[PDB]
């Protein structure tokens, strides 16, 4: 299952989206979500913790002027990467 | 064959994401019998009963749930979780037959479905 | 290797990134050789299809930009005509039976019931919502 | 005892619950004597003043409230015009201009320019966000 | 300065809007809101543990069907009490 | 005579909140020299050097911060507490001249406004 979180991790309900990651899952952060990804940020942690692969989509850390900050944990993808993420998962579910 | 799962997240009335899934759901429950509806995080909120939305000039949409009782939409979940984070009463007697279950078991269940809708 | 996409957009066209992102993932998944069966526009989606949305000069015209997607690609855009009743976005032929001076549905744009929604989910290899 | 005041609404007309409890506390500040100088709509607010706005008949018709709120209060209704062009809202003058067949400003609202906003701030007693 | 949450408590920048309230401020819950005035709910103690009084709209309460669950420590007032809140505080801090 | 406070606590781009913030705190500016800016919450995004929202089709209206020093509005702060929640670095050359303050002086510098219009 492909989770998507578009929005910031501080207007999101958090805890209920790490309830639903399964291992195996794929989290990624897109629009507003990819401030989760800024190095440092409180909401990393629990984020590397969790059994799953997180992303951040590119073209909204170059929106931001974020590209120098991310963690070394999250993998960066354009809209390409984006597109073949989705082919993999049969599911989506969009936060 | 895909199977559809309708996911409410979001409390009632405040936001017309709830009454616009509503919506969206009893139109594919014409199309499918494979289909669950899953409340969790605020959307357990769209469970409660005794709900008078016309005080804040809100459409009454909830009595709309009785629809899943009466035309067979019966794979029904609630998070347990999200629940006791809400500090509502798990003996509640939701409009909505719907039973609840622990994170993990929620999951696993959603995971069974091909597309999911979030609301 | 190809793969049927449908895409449910439920932000407006100015106002918040959902309809915009949306829009460049719909250009990557055909650039990338998918196909895109059609875009569901729901809840606040339905502004995408306000033919009267006036962006400055400078700002990108997403309006134009779905209409010519479906121009160039053939990509059927279905608005929910409740939601959009709802919200003012509306034909020539729904404004006449509602007493109406006049309407704005953006030519490229189809009016449909939450039918083709379901339809969709279910003949889709995959539903991607923004 | 009577206060000024100015109301900001960002929310629009159907879609989420911050315009609705705006025109309660509206007719509730004014039924307890106090003045409402005017209502300022911004962002997504500007679809407050969306004519073609259709309701279901048994659902609230709020555009047509805030019409009648300044019928019979005389309540000044000032939408920014560059947030309602962005979003499709604009009268019959506006469309003119910009080549559009049709408009779709509700009688009753006044386009106007965040100065507006700033004067009401400056010069109200009390001001309040929705 | 009158605090107003119109939003779910988890969907608000919550340890934000902690930050801002002063002793003698208060905060008034409505729409969204009102959830946060739940008894056990898990935001329901930071906001008793504030400086300050806190309110919820008994329209929405009646909305949501929570009239009976609501905590003590949470005033419950109508929409003229709401106005009388607004011409008490010089400011509002809407949220 | 009342004193007009801004606050912009919403990340760029994902809202137009930003924009339509900068817009109406420009054109208040124009009436009165009584007026701050804080920037607090995800709103310390909005200050990051280098955005470049047209990656994401969005206006680029970053670049306008600028005119808060071409035009005297130099009543602007910054929350130190929510930078660091972000992992945001103290030192970084804002797009504007903000000034750190900690949670109790920010709180204390906006309790000496008459209005506070949130974006």
């Amino acid at each position: 299952m492909l989770h998507t979180l578009h929005r910031s991790p501080w207007l999101t309900d958090f805890a209920a989206l790490l309830r639903l990651l399964s291992e195996g899952d794929e989290l990624l952060l897109l629009q507003d979500g990819v401030t989760a990804a800024v190095d440092g940020n409180r909401y990393l942690e629990s984020l590397r913790n969790a059994p799953i692969k997180v992303y951040a989509l590119n073209e909204d850390l170059i929106a931001r002027g974020l590209t120098g900050q991310i963690s070394n944990d999250i993998i960066l993808i354009d809209y390409t990467d984006f597109v073949r993420l989705t082919v993999k998962h049969p599911s989506q579910m969009a936060w | 064959m895909k199977r559809i799962a309708f996911v409410f997240s979001t409390a009632p009335h405040g936001t017309a994401a709830g009454r616009e899934g509503l919506d969206a759901l009893l139109a594919t429950s014409a199309l499918t019998d494979d289909l669950a509806v899953f409340f969790i995080a605020d959307g357990v909120f769209q469970l409660l009963p005794g709900q008078k939305p016309d005080a804040v000039l809100a459409r009454d949409y909830i009595a709309t749930f009785k629809l899943l009782g009466l035309y067979d939409i019966e794979q029904c979940w609630v998070c347990a979780a999200s629940l006791r984070e809400r500090g509502l009463d798990p003996q509640t007697p939701f409009v909505v037959e719907a039973t609840p279950l622990e994170a993990d078991a929620l999951r696993r269940e959603l995971a069974n479905y091909d597309v999911i809708l979030r609301f | 290797g190809s793969m049927r996409f449908a895409i449910v957009v439920t932000g407006p066209a100015y106002g918040t990134q959902q309809a915009s992102s949306a829009f460049q993932f719909a250009q990557a998944l055909i650039a990338d050789g998918h196909e895109l069966s059609s875009v569901f526009f729901y809840r606040e989606g339905v502004y995408n299809a306000n033919q009267l949305t006036s962006p400055a000069s400078d700002e990108f015209d997403l309006v134009r930009a779905w209409q010519q997607l479906n121009a160039q690609h053939g990509v059927a855009l279905n608005i929910c005509v409740a939601a959009a009743l709802r919200r003012g976005v509306v034909d020539e032929t729904e404004a006449g039976r509602l007493g109406l001076a006049s309407s704005n549905l953006q030519q490229g744009f189809t009016l449909s019931g939450l039918g083709a929604l379901a339809e969709a989910s279910l003949t889709c290899d995959r539903v991607v919502q923004f």
